[PDB]
């Protein structure tokens, strides 16, 4: 059974890394801003074998104009944002909801919440303190994934490996009805 | 005068470079038919991404190799307008044969891999005015003496309607503006190919200021 996965979020909010770790189990420690890159990795959810292809898109800007050729034959979407970023929570409804549903008009989306890890942490309570941002809260995104008709919600971190299968898991269960 | 730490970010900039042009040509690659991005504007960006990239590498090697083997006025330099000219009878073939191809157009602008720009695509079915293709970019040389130089690059590309790939924009056109230009609209671009769509010349504003 083969399933074509894509994921899209703001620039660096963890897209590759997440991918890197559930395929390889390594974490890219070095930020490369991704143009276009595909993945294979294999999976077994409730009794049955699926091979994933992983397409995985840019963020960026100067890089996002290819974003389209990543979306045909796709069977589920990964929507990504930072628990770090607020901004890229709020980009969800915004512009990566109404593009995904454009070119994706009725595979499921499950909402993603990367580097849960960030949500106790010191730096990052002194950089949204600054932009009056609160790190977001599990809440905040459920109520997301829940306005936007996604699928599910999730929360991983792919620098501990926490939640990063049972987000894989999930985006095939998806994939599979 | 950092060596180890401008080679450091040379490399890196290099492999940042050749990672972008790894999967610029993999997109291009997934275009195996028009569903898939064949003949697309997409693969139209990726042509340009791929281009840039390779030619920023050019230039980053180039610097660290130079690395590897060892009173005057000051100002900016702004260049903006950038308009070129095409042949008439080829403007013509775009009105009255609409559907044959596209045809796209960027330029290059240079002044060392610190200073590497290029335009957004233009096309003919909707940058050209008049008879010439219009960019938008501006281009700005900063606290430098009149001895500058900015090198313009003109690439086209024709869609007809590892894995690494060169990327399918061809170089059609190039000046070196330096001092003497300043001041000058009107340039005749040097390795113009033979039957080239190309007018000839390329038009801009250059302008010092301190
Ligand atoms: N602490 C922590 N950092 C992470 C985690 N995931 C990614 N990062 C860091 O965040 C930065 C962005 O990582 P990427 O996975 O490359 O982000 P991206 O969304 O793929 O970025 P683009 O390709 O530019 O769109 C990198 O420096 C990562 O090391 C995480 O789970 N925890
Ligand atoms: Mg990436």
């Amino acid at each position: 059974i083969r399933k074509k996965l894509v994921i899209v979020g703001d620039g660096a909010c963890g897209k590759t890394c997440l991918l890197i770790v559930n395929s390889k189990d390594q974490f890219p420690e070095v930020y490369v801003p991704t143009v276009f890159e595909n993945y294979v990795a294999d999976i077994e959810v409730d009794g049955k074998q699926v091979e994933l292809a992983l397409w995985d898109t840019a963020g960026l800007e100067d890089y996002d104009r290819l974003r389209p050729l990543s979306y045909p034959d796709t069977d589920v979407i990964l929507m990504c944002f930072s628990i770090d970023s607020p901004d890229s929570l709020e980009n969800i409804p915004e512009k990566w909801t109404p593009e995904v549903k454009h070119f994706c008009p009725n595979v499921p989306i499950i909402l993603v919440g990367n580097k849960k890890d960030l949500r106790n942490d010191e730096h990052t309570r002194r950089e949204l303190a600054k932009m009056k941002q609160e790190p977001v809260k599990p809440e905040e995104g459920r109520d997301m994934a829940n306005r936007i008709g996604a699928f599910g919600y999730m929360e991983c971190s792919a620098k501990t490996k926490d939640g990063v299968r049972e987000v894989f898991e999930m985006a095939t269960r998806a994939a599979l009805q | 005068v950092n060596i180890k730490q401008k080679m450091q970010e040379l490399n890196n900039e290099i492999n940042m470079q050749q990672t972008v042009i790894y999967q610029a040509s993999q997109a291009l690659n997934c275009c195996v038919d028009e569903e898939h991005g064949k003949g697309s504007l997409e693969e139209a960006e990726a042509e340009r991404l791929l281009l840039i990239a390779t030619g920023k590498r050019t230039l980053l090697i180039d610097e660290l190799n130079k690395l590897k083997n060892e009173m005057p006025s000051k100002g900016s330099v702004t260049l903006s307008e950038i308009r070129l000219p095409l042949k008439a009878d080829f403007v013509c073939s775009t009105v009255q044969k609409p559907d044959a191809a596209n045809y796209y157009y960027l330029i290059i602008l240079k002044a060392g891999a610190e200073n590497m720009v290029a335009t957004p695509l233009a096309s003919t079915s909707n940058s050209l005015n008049g008879d010439a293709l219009t960019f938008t970019t501006t281009f700005t040389l900063q606290d430098v003496s009149n001895d500058f130089e900015i090198n313009i690059e003109v690439y086209s590309l024709v869609q007809k309607k590892s894995a690494v790939r060169t990327s399918n924009f061809a170089l059609v056109g190039s000046y070196t503006l330096s001092l003497s230009s300043v001041g000058n609209t009107k340039f005749v671009l040097d390795k113009v190919p033979f039957l080239s769509s190309l007018e000839g010349h390329i038009y801009l504003k250059i302008k010092c200021q301190v």
